[PDB]
């Protein structure tokens, strides 16, 4: 799924990981974290850290489709 | 090569044609001194044979250490504590120093005289040759037709059936002295007879048992009974149920249920008196409004999470902490788990006094105490 | 990866309770 | 387990294992008492033919 312009040895193994699994795997991440504010702690400061890294990573994922959505990323 | 003319083939041409049967052939094999007399052959034949010297003097020593050092262990803060201290490091230094040394001379050994060579040998691997597949394929299946086993179905089904049925019963029979029933009522109690996993050493047993909370002295009588004023508020105490018809370990009957109860993996309990100042911050479980006797809370000192000991209470916190995996319960509120891996509160002990106002259990768990599993609740 | 639950019988309590009367054991 | 004998106990044409008990040796109730008579009697060099 890769080009020898992208990944030179890439006739030589495994070299392309299709784009819906790093998508969903960040999607899926995401909800891990903040599926993880669900349990037993009297404070509230890992809740604004874990919703902090979901962020992030939700963040990440849609950038990443919307510029190969567009054209831009490929 | 017929024998006369393997009667006249020098060795090497011999080490050739046997390499070449084999499907090797060495490309490259160059003696390590070409340039004979010289000082740095000299050189290393005795460096080799300094580290192989090293070895047998490090063996020796191995020898000699090992035979006369003082080795019986010593009591603490005396003389002769240094040398058994110095006992198991000198059998390690002088054992692993020898054979590092031999390993170490016939490396260099290997790369600096025996001389370097390139060998290349051919696979042949992958599909074998048709003759070879073919002729298994034939004799395989020669076997199974002049058998004859395919056309004879009653005995194919017959020999199928015999053979499921042996092999089931032997496995049957094989691991059914391992399977017991958990939930064989084995144990007394005050109702009859109920499962092991249901009860605990404070399980009243005659309707009316006098279970006291006894401290482990950690010494002939290593239970004692304790009052109430024996714990200083913020202070924690580890009780376990003994009773009258116990004894004092005197006995041997007595040391074995000493043992047994103190062996017992539900029996151990945590005794917290809280602070009066703090008092107005307790709050109670739902059919637990009166297991406390005033600031002395009793709870399990077992995690519900996997059965270790919650043993580490924090008075200024309040907090009951597991160390197996950082399980924390608040013991003001019904040691239910603020953190951690655990989602179970601790069973909370009903306790008060008897007449002489030594302290004693009110009653049972009302649940089971350990670790969780499918029969529970 | 899922949510969790908690025990159905560990709820809290508003009663505050008698205090525990003092202990007298059977002969047997 | 170990109790005293006496010349009348054993009779003419009798035999009897003895063993070595001494009087701080003890009868058994105690843990120590139980262990230092298993040693009275699992010493391969103990036991003794007493004939009359
Ligand atoms: C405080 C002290 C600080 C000290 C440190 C100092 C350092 C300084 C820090 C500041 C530095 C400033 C900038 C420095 C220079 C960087 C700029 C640069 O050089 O490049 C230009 C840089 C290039 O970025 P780009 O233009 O976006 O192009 C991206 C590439 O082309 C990408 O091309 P692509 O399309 O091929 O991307 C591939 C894929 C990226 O692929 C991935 O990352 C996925 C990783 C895992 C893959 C999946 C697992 C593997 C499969 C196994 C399982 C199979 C099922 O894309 C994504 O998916 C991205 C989203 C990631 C989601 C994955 C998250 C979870 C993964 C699932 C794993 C689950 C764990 C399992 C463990 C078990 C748990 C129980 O341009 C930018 O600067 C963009 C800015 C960044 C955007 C941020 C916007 C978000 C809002 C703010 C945050
Ligand atoms: C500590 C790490 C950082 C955390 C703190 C971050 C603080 C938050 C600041 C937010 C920045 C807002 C300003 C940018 C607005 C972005 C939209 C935009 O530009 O539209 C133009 C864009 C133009 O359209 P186009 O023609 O197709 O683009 C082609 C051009 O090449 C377009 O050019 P391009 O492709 O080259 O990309 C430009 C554009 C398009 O790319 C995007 O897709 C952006 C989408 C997310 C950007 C951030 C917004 C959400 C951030 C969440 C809050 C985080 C806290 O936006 C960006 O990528 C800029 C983001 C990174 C800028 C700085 C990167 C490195 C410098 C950092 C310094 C050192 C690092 C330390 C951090 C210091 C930060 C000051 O229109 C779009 O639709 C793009 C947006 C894609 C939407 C997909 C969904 C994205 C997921 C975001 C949801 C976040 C959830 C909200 C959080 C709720 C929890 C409370
Ligand atoms: C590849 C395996 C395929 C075959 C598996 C073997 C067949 C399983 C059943 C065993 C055959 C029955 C033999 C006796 C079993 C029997 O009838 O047990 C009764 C109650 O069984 C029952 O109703 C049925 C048992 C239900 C099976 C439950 C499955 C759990 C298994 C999968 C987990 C065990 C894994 C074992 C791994 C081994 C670990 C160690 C390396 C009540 O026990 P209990 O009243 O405590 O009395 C005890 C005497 O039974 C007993 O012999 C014993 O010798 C006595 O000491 C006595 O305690
Ligand atoms: C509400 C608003 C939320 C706004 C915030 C963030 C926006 C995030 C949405 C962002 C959308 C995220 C979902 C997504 O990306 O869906 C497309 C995938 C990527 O393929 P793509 O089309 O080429 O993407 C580039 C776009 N040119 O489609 C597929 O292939 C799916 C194929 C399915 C394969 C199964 C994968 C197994 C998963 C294993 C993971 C472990
Ligand atoms: C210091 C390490 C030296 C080890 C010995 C060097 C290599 C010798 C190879 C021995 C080959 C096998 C014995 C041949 C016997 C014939 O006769
Ligand atoms: C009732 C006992 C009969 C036992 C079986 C006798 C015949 C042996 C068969 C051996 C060959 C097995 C099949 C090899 C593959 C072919 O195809
Ligand atoms: S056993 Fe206590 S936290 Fe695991």
């Amino acid at each position: 799924g890769v080009d020898v312009e992208d990944v030179p040895s890439a006739e030589w193994g495994w070299s392309h990981m299709p784009i819906g699994v790093m998508h969903i795997g960040g999607l899926l991440s995401a909800a891990f974290l903040l599926v993880m504010m669900r349990g037993n702690h009297v404070g509230h400061v890992e809740d604004w850290f874990l919703i902090g890294f979901a962020a992030v990573i939700v963040a990440l994922v849609g950038r990443n489709w919307w510029l190969r959505r567009r054209g831009w990323i490929r | 090569p017929t024998d006369a003319e393997l009667a006249e083939m020098s060795r090497e041409e011999l080490v050739k044609l046997g390499g070449k049967i084999d499907g090797v052939e060495t490309i490259f094999k160059e003696p390590r001194w070409p340039v004979p007399g010289t000082k740095a052959e000299k050189r290393t034949e005795r460096l080799v044979a300094y580290w192989l010297m090293l070895g047998g003097l490090s063996g020796l020593a191995l020898l000699l250490v090992f035979l006369f050092w003082p080795w019986e262990y010593q009591p603490f803060g005396s003389e002769g504590e240094f040398l058994y201290s110095l006992a198991t490091p000198l059998y390690g230094l002088t054992f692993g120093l020898s054979i590092l040394s031999i390993g170490i001379g016939a490396v260099l050994f290997q790369k600096k005289f025996i001389p370097e060579e390139i060998s290349v040998q051919d696979r042949h691997d992958g599909r074998s040759p048709e003759v070879h597949r073919k002729t298994v394929a034939a004799n395989l299946t020669d076997a199974l037709e002049g058998s004859t086993l395919k056309r004879r179905k009653v005995i194919g089904l017959s020999l199928g059936i015999g053979l499921g049925a042996f092999g089931a019963g032997t496995l049957v029979a094989f691991i059914g002295g391992l399977i017991k029933n958990p939930w064989k009522p084995v144990v007394p109690t005050a109702e009859g007879k109920k499962a092991v996993l249901w009860t605990s050493g404070w399980t009243p047993r005659f309707k009316g048992e006098t279970i006291y909370l006894a401290r482990a002295t950690g010494r002939e009588s290593p239970f004692v009974k304790m009052r109430p004023e024996d714990i200083d508020a913020g202070g924690m105490e580890t009780v376990f149920p003994w009773r009258e018809s116990d004894g004092d370990g005197t006995t041997v009957e007595s040391e074995h249920k000493l043992t047994e109860i103190a062996m017992g993996v539900r029996n151990p309990v945590m005794l917290i008196r809280i602070k009066p100042a703090d008092m107005h911050r307790v709050i109670k479980r739902k059919g637990q409004e009166s297991f406390n006797f005033g600031e002395l809370f009793a709870y399990t000192k077992v995690c519900s999470h996997l059965g270790c000991p919650s043993s580490l209470y924090e008075q200024q916190t309040y907090r009951i902490l597991c160390p197996c995996h950082q399980s924390q319960f608040d013991a003001l509120e019904f040691a239910k788990p603020i953190f951690g891996p655990a989602a179970r509160a601790l069973a909370q002990l009903p306790i008060t006094i008897d007449e002489d106002g030594y302290l004693v259990a009110n009653g049972d768990f009302v649940e089971p105490v350990g670790p969780a599993f499918w029969e529970r609740k | 990866a899922l949510s969790a639950c908690s025990p159905p019988g560990e709820t809290a309590s508003s009663e505050p309770g008698t205090t525990p009367a003092i202990w007298t054991g059977s002969p047997s």
